[PDB]
């Protein structure tokens, strides 16, 4: 802790502190896109869900093959979204695999 | 059943042509619409 | 001074000093965002620059006890020769790894084979 | 008659949830009027437009590049669309010698697959002509 | 303590010259990098130079 | 005194924005603005050295920026632009840089005559 090992210390996170101030004007633009174009695409969703509604299907009994796709960016520095979704994956793969289906999965991203 | 079943296609193929031959037939004035989907942004690697 | 060095001698030491203090206001965004998160522009940056930075270095006739290289000898119109096509673009092909400790610019190229022949 | 006509595409969502009375579908085995309590299909579409009739006025006039309709068992009737563009913004000149193109091209093609393929661009391409 | 020239200021390329967890954190990924760059450059070396003979 | 007061504020605001530019291109417009018309204005300002300059012809070259006769060339391209503005004014216009080493205020007289000098040689510059 002397005066040199301070200073190069104290001016380092003087950069960072400048890094993160922009990196977050960035992305406080692509959420403001990113919230406009999602409420079109709202009223896709709208119909696929309302053919289940109407007709009632489900996964009857048991089946040889099976699929798990889940989504993600390629980018880190999110905190929580891709382990909230690979953790989810393997909670159904052991729930799977003892009913006897084969199960298969693809991951985009 | 049309000529297209029968030959090896399917309807997201139909789709991607028919859509394309709809938006290369644009004026030069909404080109950049066309340039809205550019579906060529997603790559394919294999495993092996 | 381009009056005594000349303005071709003058135009290329002040891009190489000009390219190396871009490095570094790319070096504490690095340290954050990743290598892969970069525009294509800024990429190109990196790579020229360290390109420039192991060429800057050269194995000296003394040496020759301590790293088991051979020495180099540059002259004065083949450094400006050199330099002058990092910067424009034409080595833009090749490994970082043909640069370090080499002479003359046409000795960075008969590496770039020899590394691709023993891959 | 209490008919909630949605309508969309990815891009700018159209005439959406809407009572609108009649919408012509243009799907592969022909074209069919929705009329107020049709009988649900879940049949695909092929190229061509959609000419929907409402109470203000006049009809509109859209075109649907590849679209699918899911119609209900009540009486709700859900189109889809890829690119459901308008028709002003077409070029009628270049959009003629895509036509005599393809058909030049039908025989240099060696394999099997891809001659199916130029017969779907001149349907693609002859659903506009017709409708310009 | 930054709105003076009184008060202390930083530099530029400051991060790397502490030499922390940060400055070990962006010296090895830029080796993560630029090392599988130089094989796909490295594999594409035999068939530019014959291309170069070819024109 | 009357250039300068346009252009100290306006080389005040790219210092607060001087942090977006390294990675930017999804921002507003006015805040693409600050990051244009900045760095022309710092263009300007470089200068070799033992090339002390007249005062009125610095009041030519400042007057080119901070106006709006410059946002439409490429950054490298304005070092070479003023180069070539100040030996076509020196020569060709001797008359008009001392008007302002007499009168010293740049009248409306000379601030209508200096808008037909620019725009009349921003066309045939760029060959």
């Amino acid at each position: 802790a002397t005066l040199k090992d301070i200073t190069r210390r104290l001016k380092s996170i003087k950069n960072i502190q400048k890094i993160t101030k922009s990196m977050k004007m960035v992305a406080a633009a692509k959420y403001a896109r990113a919230e406009r174009d999602l409420k079109p695409a709202r009223v896709y969703g709208i119909g696929s869900l309302a053919l289940y509604e109407k007709a009632d299907i489900k996964v009857p009994e048991d089946k040889k093959k099976h699929l798990i796709i889940g989504v993600s960016s390629d980018r880190g520095l999110c905190g929580a979204i891709h382990s909230s979704v690979a953790k989810q994956i393997k909670s159904e793969v052991a729930n799977l695999t003892a009913a006897g289906k084969e199960v298969k999965i693809v991951g985009v991203g | 059943v049309a000529y297209w079943r029968q030959a090896g296609l399917s309807y997201i193929r139909y789709s991607q042509i028919c859509a394309k031959a709809v938006r290369d037939a644009l004026k030069a004035e909404f080109k950049a619409n066309a340039e809205k989907t550019s579906g060529s942004n997603v790559k394919i690697v294999k495993v092996k | 001074d381009p009056n005594i060095v000349g303005s071709e001698h003058y135009d290329v030491a002040r891009g190489v000093q000009k390219i190396l203090q871009d490095y570094k206001s790319l070096q504490d965004i690095i340290a954050i965002l990743g290598m892969d998160e970069l525009s294509e522009e800024d990429k190109l940056t990196v790579s020229r620059a360290r390109k420039i930075q192991r060429f800057l270095s050269q194995p000296f006739q003394v040496a020759e006890v301590f790293t088991g290289h051979l020495g180099k000898l540059v002259p004065l119109k083949e450094t400006i020769k050199g330099f002058q096509q990092i910067l424009a673009g034409e080595y833009d092909h090749l490994p970082e790894q043909a640069f370090y400790m080499v002479g003359p610019i046409e000795e960075a190229v008969a590496k770039a084979d020899k590394l691709a022949e023993e891959h | 008659g209490q008919m909630s006509f949605t309508f969309a595409s990815p891009t700018q969502v159209f005439f959406n949830g809407a009572n609108v009375r009649q919408v012509d579908v243009p799907t592969q085995t022909g074209a069919f009027g929705i009329l107020a309590s049709h009988v649900p299909t879940l049949q695909v579409l092929r190229p061509g437009l959609v000419v929907v009739h409402a109470e203000d006025g006049t009809t509109s006039k859209y075109f649907v590049s590849s679209g699918s309709v899911t119609v209900n068992a009540d009486s709700s009737v859900q189109l889809l669309a890829e690119e459901a563009v308008t028709l002003d913004m077409l070029d009628p000149g270049v959009a003629k010698a895509n036509l005599e193109k393809a058909q030049s091209e039908l025989l240099g093609a060696a394999d099997e697959a891809s001659r199916a393929e130029i017969q779907i661009r001149i349907e693609a391409n002859e659903a506009l002509v017709k409708a310009l | 303590s930054s709105d003076t020239p009184e008060g202390v200021r930083s530099g530029a390329g400051a991060v790397r010259d502490a030499g922390g967890a940060f400055g070990k954190k962006e010296q090895a990924d830029e080796e993560r990098y630029f090392r599988a760059r130089a094989r796909e450059q490295l594999a594409a070396l035999k068939k530019h130079h014959e291309n170069e003979i070819s024109h | 005194k009357q250039v300068a007061g346009t252009m100290k504020l306006e080389l005040a605001q790219y210092r607060e924005v001087a942090a977006f530019a390294q990675f930017g291109s999804d921002l507003d417009a006015a805040t693409q603005q600050l990051l244009s018309r900045g760095v022309r204005l710092t263009e300007l300002l470089k200068q070799g050295q033992y090339a002390p300059m007249a005062i009125e012809e610095q009041v030519a070259v400042i007057y080119a920026g901070v106006r709006g006769y410059l946002d439409k060339l490429e950054p490298s391209k304005i070092t070479k632009f003023e180069n070539a503005f100040l030996s076509h004014v020196i020569s060709q216009h001797q008359a008009l840089l001392g008007k302002i080493r007499a009168d010293g205020k740049i009248s409306e007289e000379t601030d209508a005559k200096l808008k037909e000098i620019v725009t009349n040689f921003l066309a045939g510059f760029e060959a």
